[PDB]
């Protein structure tokens, strides 16, 4: 909740996007953000948990030309809700009924607008039996994740252009294994117990950990890892 | 002097993010491990700072 | 400024420990995993709260 934490480094703070986009209740999340009086959307600052082959098939195939969400950012300052009346060209039919194969259907996306002239968009989507249920989950949690849209925007702008050059981490075996354990959401003593150890020796692993990685919080260096591909 | 270290200020606002937590009495924590793990790592990221004193 | 010092001798014994932790599998548990934690709690606790006095 208001844990604002907002790290120094791109990697961290997309972790702690995705770590409140799972604490809501959404299964994906996507920050997209582009300089002041940029229009190329390939060549923008994209991050978050979205899956690898449908950005890699998204910008590819150009899709920021059709996407009727992006185009409704540069118009407006109101959310859009990933409805079928948003779609309305034979171009946007496909790309829905792709985009579902890649699990995007119910969602809704906040026009991003720096103060400094940044254009962005911040994507979240919800996965439900129906849209009437993902439509009342939405409208539960409207209120709260519109105040994220500003913080993340805020923070990220600092963050979403530079060039920070980060220095590689490595973990011993032990460490390795606590934090994957720690990844699926197993809290410290439950670690305990799976690797045959003490309280205090895992929460003493997560410590070194936290300070390798360089951030405050075990979830958020939990879920690093494994975006650069160093566990499970 | 002031050196060139705004690490204290960060400690205190793990500290007092700490103090905050820690006034939730009788509420029955994801927020309480956060709180000692910011607490943890921003003590223990100033006190690599403060070894590096060279007489 | 008599808690800056405590801080840096924790994190010695915290540095120390870490390096005592990958050195030998385990076998050093003892009262130092715990110690070394609850060091590193009391000295930014007492640092921490003394850090806001100051306005
Ligand atoms: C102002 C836009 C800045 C650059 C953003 C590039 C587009 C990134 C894709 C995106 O915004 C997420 C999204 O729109 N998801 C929609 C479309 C695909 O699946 C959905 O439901």
């Amino acid at each position: 909740f208001l844990e604002l934490e907002r790290s120094s480094g791109k990697l961290e703070w997309s972790a702690i996007l995705q770590k409140m986009a799972s604490d809501l209740g959404f299964s994906k999340i996507l920050f997209g953000l582009l300089p002041k009086d940029s229009q190329d959307y390939e060549n923008a600052f994209i991050v978050g948990n979205y899956p690898a082959a449908w950005r890699e098939h998204y910008d590819r195939a150009g899709y920021a030309r059709v996407d009727p969400t992006v185009s409704h950012c540069t118009q407006s300052v109101l959310p859009i809700f990933w409805e079928p009346s948003i779609y309305q060209t034979r171009k946007q039919h496909e790309f829905f009924e792709e985009a579902s194969a890649a699990g995007l259907v119910y969602g809704l996306t906040m026009p991003l607008h720096g103060a400094r002239g940044e254009l962005g968009a911040l994507s979240l989507s919800v996965e439900a039996e129906n849209r009437a249920e993902a439509n009342r989950f939405m409208e539960s949690v409207l209120p709260t994740l519109w105040m994220l849209k500003d913080y993340a925007l805020q923070s990220g702008a600092g963050l979403a252009f530079e060039h920070p050059v980060s220095k590689p981490v490595v973990l011993t075996s032990r460490e390795k294994e606590v934090l994957q354990w720690c990844a699926i959401g197993k809290t410290s003593w439950e670690i305990s117990v799976i690797c045959n150890c003490s309280e205090a020796n895992v929460n003493f692993h997560m410590g070194n950990i936290r300070r390798k990685f360089g951030v405050t919080s075990r979830r958020v260096a939990a879920i690093m890892a494994v975006n650069l591909g160093l566990i499970t | 002097n002031t050196d060139l270290k705004p690490l204290l200020d960060n400690l205190r606002n793990a500290t007092e993010f700490w103090n905050l937590v820690k006034e939730a009495s009788a509420t029955d924590n994801r927020s309480y491990r956060d709180a000692l793990d910011w607490l943890e790592s921003a003590a223990l990221a100033l006190g690599d700072a403060l070894i590096a004193q060279r007489k």
